[PDB]
This record gives C-alpha cells, sequence and structure tokens, in this order.
C-alpha cells in the first residue's frame, strides 16, 4: 500500500521541557498573576520550573514541590 | 460532550481570570473591604464574562489558602495581602 | 546503521550498511563500486574469513563498535585468493 | 552604518553590538527604562544587517555570542534570546570562539536553554574540531600553519 | 535544494500551527505509528523545520490530517481518501 | 610535500597557472590531474612565506583576464560581419570559463577576497562588462 | 555516486559523492574540467595531504553526513594528538 498525496497538520511549540507554571496555571512566557500588574523563572532539581514569585510564595508556605512530595532545591 | 468540555474550560479560565483580577486589585490597593472588592472585581471583568458572585467569593476564599490575599485581624470583611 | 572501512591494499572504501543485512549486500556494494565480478571479493576481517550468507552484525562488529568516527577495517582480496597485504597508513610526524 | 564602521568600543571593549545583546547594559532610569530594553532582538538584527562585525571581541575576550548565551532570563525572554542567537549565527557568528579564559559559548552559557538553542544552531566543521584539538593539546602551531589560520587557532 | 535528490513520493502539504493559539490538543492517548510510506515525508519535514524554524518541536496531530490512498488489492476502482 | 606554508617561486607556479587558466577560460582540454594539481598551486600561492602571495595572485589574474578580454574584443571587432555570432560564442566560452575560474580560485575567494575586493568569478564578469560589451555596446545594440 | 580521493602516499579512499561534497574544495574539484574524468569514479588527486589525514577527513565526511540533524547528541570526533595540526591544514584546504 502507498499514499499518492498527503495533507497533514502540525502543532509547533517551543522546545523547552517545561510548559506551564503549575501555581498560577499561567504560561511562562508572560508574567505571573502577582506579577501581571506592577519576571524571572526558578527551576528545580526535579525539572520543575515555575515563576520566581510563585516559587517564593510557595516556599514561604511550605518546602514541598507543588506536584510531587520532594524537597524544593534551587539551581 | 465537546460542548460541555468547552463550557467547563470557560469556567476554569473564568476562575483563573477572577483570581488574577483579585490579586491585581489587592496589589493596587493593598486593603479593601469585601463589599468594595466584589464590586471592583465585577467592574474590571465586563468586557469578558459577567461573573457570578459565588464564583468571585469562591476564588477569594481559595486565594486565602494560597496566601495571595489574607483577611485582616480586625474583621473577615477587611482584606490584605501577605 | 554500521559504517565500514573496507580496505584492499591501497584502495580504501567507506561504506554504510544496515545491521539487519547480510555480507551479500556488502559484496554487491564493493563489486558495484570496484567494477569486479561479485565472487572474488573475499573479506579478511581480522585475518579470519566469514561466511557469505551470515549477517554482518553477527560477524563481530556491531553498531556501537563500527561507528562513523572509526569504521571497522575489513580487509579485501581478489582471485588471481591473493595474500592479505593491507598497506598501513602514512606515519604521523613524531609528536605534538 | 556610518557609526558601526567607526568601531565604537566602550572602556570594557564592548562594541556597539555587544551592548545590544547584553543584559547588563545601563538603561537610564528615566523614561528610556520602559521602551529601551536590552538585549534587543531588533536592535541586534538592525546592527547586523547594517554591517556590524558579528565576530567582534571584547577586551575580556567574549564575542557577541558569549554574552547573549549568558542571559539570565531565558524562558521568560525566549523570543529575544531565540531571535538574537538566530540572527548572530546566520549573520556570521562563529559558535566556537574562546575568550581569554579559553571558553566556548557553550562553556560560557549559564543556562540550559541557551545551550539547547546554540547546539541547535551549531554547525560542525572539521576545521573547528582540528583547531580545538590543536589548542587543547598545546601543539605549537606558530610558523607551521597559514597565517590566516593562525588567528583561527587563536580564537579556539 | 538538498544535496541528494529527495524522492518524497508525495505532494506534502502541511499546516504548521501554534500550540497555544489553536484550541487543539493531544488529548487521546493513542500511540498511532506514522505510516512507513509517509514516514520519509514526516522525517524530511522534521529535518526542514529543525533547519529553518529551529528551537521548535512538532507535535503531529494524527486525527486531524487526511490523505488519498492507493487500492492495490480492492480492485483499483478510481481512488478514495480518508484520514490517517 | 604537505600543506605546510612553503616558500614558492611565484614565477614558475604562476606560469603553470597561466597555462591552465588560459586553457580553462578558453574551454580547451586540461587533464583532471592537472586541474587538481593547480588547486594545490592556488593554495600554495595564497599561503606561502614570508609574505602571502594572495594580492599578487589576484592582480596577476586580473591582468590576465584583462588581456584575454581585450584579445576577444579585438577578434570580435575584426569579425565585423559576424560580431553578433562571435560575441555569443565568446560569451558562452567566457561565462563557462569565469565559472570554472571561480571554482579553481575558491581559496582566494573564501580566504583572501572575502577577508574590499571582488571574487574571481565576479572579477571576470566585471572585466567582460568593462572591456568587451561596454566598448562595443553600440554595435551590439544596433545589430 | 562514489568519488575516489587519492592521497599523496598512493592511498585511494573511495567515499560517497554526497559524503565528499560537504567539502568546498572537493565540490570545486568536481565542478569544472575535473568532472570530465567520468568512468563513474570521479577521482581527485590530493598530491598534498598524506594518507592518514585524508582517511580522517573521509571519516569526518561520514561523521558529518551521519550526525547532521543532531536530534539528541553528536559524539566526539577522535582527533589524534599527532594527526592534529596536519588535519587542521587539511580541513582548511578542503574547507570542511
Ligand atoms: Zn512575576
Ligand atoms: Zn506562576
Ligand atoms: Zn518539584
Amino acid at each position: 500500500f502507498e499514499v499518492k498525496k498527503w495533507n497533514a497538520v502540525a502543532l509547533w511549540a517551543w522546545d523547552i521541557v517545561v510548559d506551564n507554571c503549575a501555581i498560577c496555571r499561567n504560561h511562562i512566557m508572560d508574567l505571573c498573576i502577582e506579577c501581571q500588574a506592577n519576571c524571572t523563572v526558578a527551576w528545580g532539581v526535579c525539572n520543575h520550573a515555575f515563576h520566581f514569585h510563585c516559587i517564593s510564595r510557595w516556599l514561604k508556605t511550605r518546602q514541598v514541590c507543588p506536584l510531587d512530595n520532594r524537597e524544593w532545591e534551587f539551581q | 460532550q465537546e460542548m460541555e468540555q468547552t463550557r467547563s474550560a470557560v469556567d476554569e479560565d473564568r476562575k483563573m481570570y477572577l483570581q488574577a483580577a483579585i490579586v491585581r486589585i489587592m496589589k493596587a490597593r493593598k486593603v479593601l473591604r469585601h463589599n468594595a472588592l466584589i464590586q471592583e472585581v465585577i467592574s474590571q471583568s465586563r468586557a469578558r464574562f459577567n461573573p457570578s458572585i459565588s464564583m468571585i467569593k469562591k476564588c477569594i476564599e481559595v486565594l486565602i489558602d494560597k496566601q495571595y490575599i489574607e483577611r485582616s485581624q480586625a474583621s473577615a470583611d477587611e482584606y490584605s495581602y501577605v | 546503521d554500521v559504517f565500514l572501512m573496507i580496505r584492499r591494499h591501497k584502495t580504501t572504501i567507506f561504506t554504510d550498511a544496515k545491521e539487519s543485512s547480510t555480507v551479500f549486500e556488502l559484496k554487491r556494494i564493493v563489486e558495484g563500486i570496484l567494477k569486479r565480478p561479485p565472487d572474488e571479493q573475499r573479506l579478511y576481517k581480522d585475518d579470519q574469513l566469514l561466511d557469505d550468507g551470515k549477517t554482518l552484525g553477527e560477524c563481530g562488529f556491531t553498531s556501537q563498535t563500527a561507528r562513523p568516527q572509526a569504521p571497522a577495517t575489513v580487509g579485501l582480496a581478489f582471485r588471481a585468493f591473493e595474500a592479505l597485504c593491507i598497506e598501513p597508513f602514512s606515519s604521523p610526524p613524531e609528536l605534538p | 552604518y556610518n557609526l558601526i564602521h567607526l568601531d565604537p568600543r566602550t572602556r570594557e571593549g564592548f562594541t556597539l553590538l555587544h551592548l545590544a545583546v547584553n543584559s547588563n547594559t545601563p538603561v537610564d532610569d528615566f523614561h528610556t527604562n520602559d521602551v529601551c530594553s536590552f538585549p534587543n532582538a531588533l536592535v541586534t538584527k538592525l546592527l547586523l544587517d547594517c554591517g556590524a562585525e558579528v565576530n567582534a571581541v571584547d577586551n575580556e575576550g567574549n564575542s557577541a555570542l558569549h554574552i547573549i548565551v549568558q542571559y539570565n532570563r531565558p524562558i521568560s525572554d525566549f523570543l529575544t534570546l531565540h531571535s538574537i542567537i538566530i540572527s548572530l549565527v546566520e549573520a556570521g557568528a562563529h559558535t566556537d570562539m574562546t575568550n581569554k579564559q579559553n571558553k566556548t559559548p557553550l562553556d560560557k552559557s549559564t543556562t540550559g536553554v541557551s545551550e539547547i538553542l546554540l547546539k541547535t544552531q551549531m554547525k560542525m566543521s572539521l576545521k573547528c574540531l582540528a583547531a580545538r584539538a590543536v589548542r587543547a593539546n598545546d601543539i605549537n602551531y606558530q610558523d607551521q600553519i597559514p597565517r590566516t589560520l593562525e588567528e583561527f587557532v587563536g580564537f579556539h | 535544494n538538498q544535496d541528494t535528490v529527495i524522492d518524497l513520493g508525495i505532494s506534502f502539504q502541511i499546516y504548521v500551527l501554534q500550540a497555544g493559539a489553536w484550541p487543539l490538543t493531544q488529548a487521546p492517548s493513542s500511540t498511532f505509528a506514522i505510516p512507513q510510506e509517509l514516514e520519509k515525508s514526516v522525517q524530511m519535514f522534521e529535518l526542514f523545520y529543525s533547519q529553518h524554524f529551529s528551537g521548535r518541536k512538532l507535535t503531529w496531530l494524527h486525527y486531524l490530517c487526511t490523505g488519498e490512498v492507493k487500492m492495490n488489492y480492492l480492485g483499483k476502482p478510481y481512488v478514495a481518501m480518508v484520514t490517517t | 610535500t604537505s600543506l605546510k606554508p612553503r616558500v614558492v617561486d611565484f614565477d614558475e607556479t604562476w606560469n603553470k597557472l597561466l597555462t591552465t587558466i588560459k586553457a580553462v577560460v578558453m574551454l580547451e582540454y586540461v587533464e583532471r590531474a592537472t586541474w587538481n594539481d593547480r588547486f594545490s598551486d592556488i593554495y600554495a600561492l595564497c599561503v606561502a612565506y614570508p609574505e602571502p602571495l594572495g594580492e599578487r595572485l589576484y592582480t596577476e589574474t586580473k591582468i590576465f583576464l584583462e588581456n584575454h578580454v581585450r584579445h576577444l574584443h579585438k577578434r570580435v571587432l575584426e569579425s565585423e560581419e559576424q560580431v553578433l555570432v562571435m560575441y555569443h560564442r565568446y560569451w558562452e566560452e567566457y561565462s563557462k570559463g569565469a565559472d570554472y575560474m571561480d571554482c579553481l580560485y575558491r581559496y582566494l575567494n573564501t580566504q583572501f577576497i572575502k577577508k574590499p575586493l571582488m571574487e574571481i568569478g565576479e572579477l571576470a564578469l566585471d572585466m567582460w562588462r568593462k572591456l568587451m560589451v561596454e566598448p562595443l555596446q553600440a554595435i551590439l545594440i544596433r545589430m | 555516486m562514489y568519488v575516489k580521493l587519492i592521497s599523496s602516499d598512493g592511498h585511494e579512499f573511495i567515499v560517497k559523492r554526497e559524503h565528499a561534497l560537504t567539502s568546498g574544495t572537493i565540490k570545486a574539484m568536481l565542478s569544472g574540467p575535473g568532472q570530465f574524468a567520468e568512468n563513474e569514479t570521479n577521482e581527485v588527486n590530493f598530491r598534498e595531504i598524506p594518507s592518514h589525514v585524508l582517511s580522517k577527513v573521509c571519516m569526518y565526511f561520514t561523521y558529518k553526513v551521519r550526525y547532521t540533524n543532531s536530534s539528541t547528541e553528536i559524539p566526539e570526533f577522535p582527533i589524534a594528538p599527532e594527526i592534529a595540526l596536519e588535519l587542521l591544514m587539511a580541513a582548511n584546504f578542503l574547507d570542511c
């Protein structure tokens, strides 16, 4: 079997391994909810990248990753 | 089913936008009463959805758990940040 | 994929081949690019002959061994088989 | 073009394009702090297609690419970081240069995203690999290579 | 423009779409394998997209793309086209 | 020998190069071994110690092209009846010759000319423009 | 489709034409009267570079043709300490 002519659709996205800041549920290109009206990105050892303000507030609350039970560590 | 999925995605985006609006207003004011904050949130989001008061109060209740907005020690009507 | 440096005296040949293939394909490639009948090509990989039907992945060199950077040497000979007289490369000039 | 062909270098050696790709470029605290943000993807491209030497060297040794790949806001400012690295590389930047500390732009890349973008745009050549092997092995190349290639080993 | 002559065996027309702009997503967990007769085309387009529009990853949507088929066993009654 | 920068005699190497580039730009036959040897000659001329003979090679090539285009121009003017056919034939020959010259002089174009000046293919086309068509522009246009 | 690369020390390295067109000098040598050799072999006579450096640049032709997309990672190219400064001039001459 073979295909004489084909039509396809592709959803291009940035090659970054992290997609969204899972605190404010905002994309990382724009600013955090605290930061929309008036920012850097904080990574983690567990490949968890979130907004700097969101990470600061979260670590002010507790030293637990928002997704899994791991101790938060800077980069 | 897809219509219901879209009408629930609009609710989720509505909740996120309400939380963002509450945080922005409480960072532009740093203190507001409940009766004024609800009206300010409604007035800010009018080009988009008209938000039901239950949704704004649920968002302002769940932002307390995230400590973005906190109730002042004088009364629960007053609001502040931390 | 597996990359090979098939040597025959001076005439050195760089050939890509697949692991899931036989030395039949290798012989056909070398006779096509050497203009020789496809029966006198006798490979002498590490001085030991190999069967004409067995796959070259089982012959001793794998994909992780005969990488493009350093292809595995496969000596060659033709019927007059001829003695293996693979000439070595030029001597590098002493030390850095 | 008239300015960029005067080779305007600051006191640290930054040419007019090192600053346009530098995060630590002084923007005035007055109303220029809003509109004028550096690094700028449009200023860099304008300088590049107006004739800027993309392989210009800082007095520290860093090229125009050793500075953009040190950018400390990669994911927040991807569009600026992406478009500058695209502009430099396809505008003639040599993505293997070593500064006076003998560090490639990948070595002087304090960011995983910058490393990914540069490795996507890094075109390999045997001249670069051979020059890297000559420099790393401390081979005395003076008076044994083309004079134009002495510089090529020099920035490796 | 490539060095070797590329025999796609296809008239490849694609719609490259922004991930965040379009309301589309890879919600199904289907592990659909790309057909081998057009896997060459998809690999060539992956290479082209990496070459020109670098820094971007492609998440192909296999349930919104259609194409014609060849009926070499059904009896060759003209042609037909369905989705992948 | 090897690719180490030698001290080459410009006269003999340039005479050999003159022979091969005359036979190239005239679309005559040169041995493939000779062509691959004059790549080495070009490299040696563009690298040699104590002074890189790149600018001298460029100037000598420009002078040879000027003389060749002037010779073609004089022959074409001599053939006044078939000026048009002669221009077409010698333009085909000189276009292929300029292409093969930009191929043979790739080291000059990539290492000396681009690092100002103009490449040998561009130089040959410019010499043809300024010495073959521009002088006898009126004859070509009228015919 | 298979070009021959004769070295200075006699050695004749046969590599694919697509492989050996990644070097500007070989692309120029096969563009012109050098293409008029035919015989399907399209040989080039490198009277300058010795056998080991020509072997290394042929292995680099293979290495670059293989790892040109760089989907995940390109493994290091093993330049010997003695072969460098002689492969550097070779890679400059060939414009690799
Ligand atoms: Zn922020
Ligand atoms: Zn956030
Ligand atoms: Zn985590």
